[PDB]
């Protein structure tokens, strides 16, 4: 993926 | 006192000159509130039409000398204004009032020693009346006042003051204060009478006995010279007189070489005998004052202020007699000493240690070395028959550059709105373009004979190696100057030179001792080592050597080394970048391998910008490497320390939000984020992988970083903002927006950005940008977005309505209250308007008439900012939005007859508006722009829904029913005259501005019921003419 | 009117004088100060 | 202070001539651009080595509209300081202007031509560009309010002139 996934999510 | 102060206001009972005394004392002697309070009394006095009638006491009973030049102001308001519409009594009241007072005041010479202000106002005011009566009206002013002259030397002195004043506000600054037609008559009329107050210069110069009164006379030919017709300057003894009764002697030198420097800057080709004896008279009569053997130095630095100006007067003169009549001084053989000894006393002005005097005398340098260049580029051998008059005295030249060079860089520490103190580079100073032209001249002279510039920098090598010179600043210079002629030899003897002085630096720097002393000669070594990288580039192993030995200097506590040796690597990094990652002979691995695996050990005692400048050249060297799994390979190894750091604080965060308030991991955000936007620029495009491994991490902290400092400012007031840690937490949204629109500029796929980088920023920023409070939002996001929008253009027109509907409603309603708060914000918001405009018209298409209509207010609020970026910004925008609708005429009809009349009257608004001049160049065009779209029937439909009628006609009626209701003091004729040149100049862009200039002047004046100053007829023939033109084309 | 002045004019001068200048005629023997002397000393 | 002596700061409006004064006075830079009405009279002081030297300065406003008594604010003025904006030429085509209403007042006084807005990377008046200076022997300097490039040099050039110390300097106190 060109963009990874968000390990630190800010609700 | 208020009430006492404020009761000059009442204009019922007579004047009271006491207050009035003790008002002016106040404002010219007040400590605090006092003094504005008589400021604002004084002013409102001042413009309270009928005050005039007042003056008349003022100048009568009053004896403070501070008053009677306010009721001057007065009168000089009045006489501006309000001329053609006072009674002709009440003018010839006046006229003969003013003239009798400067009779009256100016046959003393008590009075006039004394005030020399009063008297100065007086003749002002006396320009003022000929300016609008002269010769019209007092046809025999000049006869009269120069037949005045003859009656004492003290009227001869303020007649020729009256004279100079009435020249320069005809010829001098005329332009803006007089219309074009006005100020031709005056000129034509001064010129025509102009042989009769020559005759009495030419009588005081060569008759009087009286030093103030010849001088006042050479004071006034000075200005005069700017204008006469050159007959009354080549064909008389005006060169002859100024050389030999006044250049010699002390009080006439300094004005006497104004007027020889302004003699001899014109170039005209009918009068060449005349400058060749302007100047061996000149310097004949110059070096029995000025000897040869002077030491203009040391004379110069312990001087007066006379002599002083003197020697920049002579720089002056020299240069522009040289410039212009070098070709005339050179044909002739027997001036050939006269020449020389003129570029001696060049050559001896250049040593004096004023910057102003040895710039203008490096600019004829300069022009010297091109022109010799020009004529053959080629060394020294035959030779060009131009440089062999030169050669005797062109190492003296070279001396000189060698001698005098220019520091290269200037370093500024420069703290932030944040605190943050840095080094700026001045990039476009005085300093630099001071080195810039000493580079030139000696690069040139160097191409000319290299071998003489060799030997003189070796000369001056041997001198601080022995000592009998040394210094800091010498060796300092020299090494600027080695560094300077960089390129201007071939590569073989720039090899050898190179060897001979970094050997000779390298002998010197175990000489001297002590640390600062190896500091500097190890600076000054490696500073030309970077100024050759062709040098470097060719060998190898010394390359390496030079590399290694900037990395031993890392770990230098002394001051300034590192900081030398971070600039020394950057630069050798970006201009060698290719022969890192190439493996070399005898090397087993890439030197970029080398520096990867031991970079901490590098690094560790650098300071933290020291280590960005460290990562930006290490940065430069992977973006030579054109393999693209070897990039990502090498990519992904350079950012393993930061990496790290990141990954651990965002694993640590995940547990809990709240560590993100500590003070310390929101600076290791920071310093992380800023190393990522060094290394980004450095690489470019292959940056993604790491931009893509932290986007989502860094736009999550984005915005708990913001909410965080909204949540703080909305709960305890701006105050906060200045705060350490509201501090970091600004800085690490700015730096993550930095690295963001940094790559996005520097990205070749927009289609893969579009589709990838952009859709999180709207989520992330925009909408926390649209929730934040108005004190809490970042100006930056507005302008990161512009950024975007320029380069990816027709690939984001989707997104458009999103990004407005997320940031333009909240910054419009944020600055459409005022013109002062929130300038950033102001600047930004305008800034990305005008890209999308540009970029991304068709989303203007999308967005609902309502939001159309908002979009056009906006832009007219832009260019109503008494701001020049924001009002220059908005111009902008509204001319490219006309040049957008005007290709799509399918809607270019009903945006015309939306907007076309409420463009034109806020564009008329503004353009009537003093406070708006700045602007006229752009005003001259969206006007012309609009006027000539309807000259050509491109509105086919008629812009007045009443009942169709020619837009031609349509359009002049409107126009000038809005200048008439806005200034009704107008006459119809003069207004229907501008409406016809705004019609017919409308393809003429210069012409045009000139016609607003002088519609501005006319606006100012209440012309009444007079037509003298009007000239109707000049102006109508001078717009036929321009018609004609324009059909003709 | 303002301030009916009885004060002399540039008209009424000229008349009263003739084209003869009332300055000097360079008395023999008239040098300004200093006449000739270095720029520096 | 005892040797006070009466600066004039004149030019065209937006140039930065309340920013400029307001940095010495407090050491904060304005973002803001709020148009000076009329004058407003600061009084600045430095301690050079010879002693404290006080500038009452007279911040004019270069709106036509906000003038007021404008050629009445230089009476018995000692020193000026004409500036332009280096980011926009009208200002500096209007710097004659300034200089022959400074003049036609106050005679023979120290005049330095500051150019100001030097940091910002779109200069459209140029270095070369800048030839006013000369036939009128006024001084010269590119300075800078928000970077503070060449902050005191206008202040310690007039100083110069006004004493008649050339080895006169600035010392923090
Ligand atoms: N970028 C940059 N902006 C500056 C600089 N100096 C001043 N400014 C800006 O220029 C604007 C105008 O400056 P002011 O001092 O307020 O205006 P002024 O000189 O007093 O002009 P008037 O009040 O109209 O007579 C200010 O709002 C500042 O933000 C500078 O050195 N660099
Ligand atoms: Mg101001």
């Amino acid at each position: 993926a060109v963009v990874s996934p968000p390990k630190f999510v800010f609700g | 006192a208020d009430h006492a102060a404020r009761q000059l206001l009442d204009f019922s009972q007579k004047l009271d000159i006491n207050l009035l005394d003790n008002v002016v004392n106040c404002l010219y002697h007040g400590e605090g509130a006092q003094q504005r309070m008589a400021q604002e009394v004084l002013t409102h006095l001042k413009e309270h039409p009928d005050a005039w009638t007042r003056v008349d006491t003022i100048l009568e009973f009053s004896q403070n000398m501070n008053t009677k030049y306010y009721g001057l102001q007065i009168l000089e308001n009045v006489i501006k204004t309000r001329w053609k519409i006072l009674p002709r009594n009440q003018c010839e009241g006046i006229k003969k009032y003013v003239v009798g007072l400067i009779i009256k005041t100016s046959s003393d010479p008590t009075c006039v020693e004394k005030e020399k202000v009063y008297i100065g106002k007086l003749n002002m005011i006396l320009v003022q009346i000929l300016k609008q009566e002269w010769p019209k009206h007092w046809p025999t002013f000049i006869s009269d006042i120069v037949g005045a002259s003859r009656t004492s030397e003290s009227l001869c002195q303020n007649n020729m003051v009256i004279l100079k004043l009435l020249s320069e506000e005809v010829f001098d600054f005329s332009s803006g204060q007089i219309t074009q037609v006005k100020s031709k008559h005056l000129k034509d009329s001064m010129c025509n009478e102009f042989s009769q107050i020559f005759q009495l210069c030419q009588f005081v110069m060569e008759n009087s006995q009286n030093a103030p009164l010849v001088h006042a006379t050479l004071e006034t030919l000075l200005r005069f010279l700017n204008w006469i017709p050159l007959g009354y300057i080549f064909e008389t003894k005006l060169i002859s007189t100024l050389i030999y009764k006044f250049l010699n002697v002390p009080m006439f030198r300094n004005v006497s070489l104004k007027c020889l420097t302004e003699i001899a800057g014109v170039s005209v080709s009918q009068y060449e005998e005349q400058f060749v004896t302007l100047f061996t008279l000149t310097m004949m009569q110059l070096k029995q004052m000025l000897p040869l053997n002077t030491n203009i130095r040391l004379a110069y630095s312990n001087g007066k202020d006379d002599e002083q100006n003197f020697i920049q007067n002579l720089s002056l003169f020299l240069c522009t007699f040289l410039k212009e009549h070098d070709q005339l001084i050179e044909k002739r053989l027997n001036l050939r000493e006269t020449l020389m000894e003129a570029l001696h006393y060049m050559l001896l002005v250049s040593e004096v240690e004023e910057t102003e005097i040895f710039k203008i005398c490096l600019e004829y340098w300069n022009h010297l070395a091109a022109e010799l260049y020009r004529e053959s580029p080629f060394s020294t051998s035959d030779v060009p028959p131009r440089r062999q008059l030169y050669l005797p005295m062109l190492f003296k030249v070279r001396l000189l550059m060698v001698s005098r060079m220019a520091k290269p860089e200037e370093v500024l520490v420069v703290e932030n709105d944040q605190g943050e103190v840095v080094r700026e580079f001045m990039k476009d100073t005085d300093s630099i373009n001071l080195y810039k032209n000493m580079r030139e001249t000696l690069v040139y002279l160097t191409h000319l004979d290299y071998v003489d510039t060799e030997r003189i920098m070796t000369e001056k090598l041997h001198n601080q190696v022995n000592g009998t010179e040394w210094s800091w600043k010498n060796l300092n210079t020299l090494c600027w100057a080695i560094g300077s002629i960089s390129g201007a030899m071939h590569e073989e003897d720039e090899k050898r030179f190179l060897v001979t002085v970094i050997k000779d630096l390298l002998g010197l720097c175990e000489q001297k001792r002590g640390k600062d002393n190896k500091a500097i000669i190890a600076s000054n070594i490696m500073y030309i080592v970077g100024q050759y990288p062709r040098f470097l580039r060719a060998h190898w192993k010394f390359l390496k050597t030079v590399v290694n030995k900037l990395f031993e200097f890392m770990h230098e506590t002394h001051d300034g080394v590192q900081d030398m040796a971070c600039d020394t690597f950057i630069k050798i990094a970006q201009k060698c970048r290719r022969h890192f990652v190439q493996v070399q002979v005898g090397e087993v691995m890439p030197f970029i391998d080398e520096i990867l695996n031991n970079i901490n050990t590098i690094i560790c005692d650098l300071q933290p910008q020291q280590v960005h400048t460290f990562y930006e050249a290490v940065g430069y060297m992977i973006g030579a490497q054109t393999d693209q799994t070897v990039q990502e390979h090498l990519i992904e190894k350079y950012m393993l320390l930061p990496n790290q750091v990141w990954d651990s604080i965002i694993q640590q965060a995940t547990k809990n939000v709240d560590i993100l308030k500590d003070p310390e991991t929101v600076k290791q955000l920071g310093s992380i984020l800023k190393t990522n936007v060094r290394a980004c620029k450095a690489v470019g495009h292959p940056f993604v992988i790491q931009l893509g491994r932290i986007y989502l991490d860094m736009l999550n902290v984005y915005k708990c970083l913001s909410e965080n400092i909204s949540a703080a400012i909305q709960a305890n007031g701006e105050m906060v903002t200045k705060q350490p840690l509201i501090r970091s937490m600004r800085t690490v949204k700015r730096e993550t927006l930095k690295l963001i629109s940094g790559w996005v500029s520097r990205s070749n796929d927009p289609q893969m950005v579009a589709e990838n980088f952009v859709p999180p920023l709207l989520d992330a920023v925009l909408i926390d940008y649209q929730r934040n409070v108005p004190a809490a939002r970042e100006p930056e996001v507005l302008s990161t977005m512009a950024i975007i929008v320029n380069k990816l253009g027709g690939h984001i027109t989707a997104e458009i309505p999103q990004i407005f509907d997320a940031v333009f409603e909240c910054t419009l309603n944020m600055i459409n209250k005022d013109f002062e708060e929130y300038p950033e914000h102001r600047t930004n918001f305008f800034l990305l308007l005008q890209a999308v405009n540009s970029h991304c018209f068709p989303a203007f298409l999308a967005i609902p008439p309502t939001q159309f209509k908002l979009v056009l207010d906006s832009i007219i609020w832009a260019f109503k900012h008494t701001m020049r970026n924001v009002a220059d910004t908005g111009l902008q925008i509204l001319f490219t939005l006309l040049q957008n609708v005007a290709q799509e005429e399918a809607a270019a009809q009903s945006f015309y007859q939306t907007y076309f009349c409420d463009i034109l009257q806020h564009i008329f608004s503004v353009v009537t508006d003093t406070s708006h001049t700045a602007g006229l160049t752009m005003h001259a065009s969206i006007l012309a722009y609009m006027f000539n779209l309807v000259e050509e029937g491109k509105i086919s439909t008629s812009l007045n829904p009443g009942n169709p009628v020619n837009n031609q006609i349509f359009l002049q009626e409107y126009v000038a029913n809005l200048l008439k209701s806005a200034f009704p003091h107008l006459q119809d004729a003069q207004v229907k005259l501008f409406v016809t040149g705004l019609f017919s100049l409308n393809q003429d862009i210069p012409a045009f501005k000139e016609h607003l200039r002088d519609f501005l002047v006319q606006i100012k004046e209440f012309a009444g019921e007079d037509t003298s100053d009007l000239f109707l007829e000049e102006r109508e023939i001078a717009l036929r003419q321009a018609d004609e033109e324009k059909h003709k084309r | 009117g303002f301030g009916s002045s009885t004060g002399l004019s540039f008209a009424d001068l000229a008349s009263s004088n003739s084209g003869d200048f009332a300055f000097g005629s360079k008395d023999k023997n008239f040098q300004w100060a200093n006449t000739g002397a270095a720029v520096f000393g | 202070p005892q040797v006070q002596f009466k600066l004039v700061l004149v030019g065209d409006g937006g140039t930065g001539k309340t920013t400029f004064v307001k940095r010495h006075l407090t050491g904060e830079f304005e973002k803001k651009y709020v148009a000076t009405l009329g004058v407003e009279v600061h009084p600045l002081v430095f301690h050079t080595n010879r002693g404290p030297i006080k500038f009452n300065v007279w911040d004019t406003a270069g709106l036509e509209k906000f003038g007021g008594l404008r050629d009445g604010y230089y009476i018995q003025a000692q020193c000026a300081i004409i500036m332009f904006d280096v980011t926009s030429r009208v200002t500096y085509k209007n710097v004659p202007n300034w200089h022959r209403d400074l003049v036609r007042v106050c005679e023979n006084i120290p005049i330095v031509l500051c150019g100001n807005k030097v940091d910002i990377k779109d200069r459209k008046v140029k270095a070369k560009s800048i030839v006013f200076h000369r036939k009128k022997n006024l001084q010269y300097y590119d300075i800078s309010a928000k970077s503070n490039y060449n902050f005191e040099k206008p202040f310690l050039w007039l100083a110069r002139k006004l004493i008649g110390d050339p080895n006169l300097e600035f010392v923090a106190m």
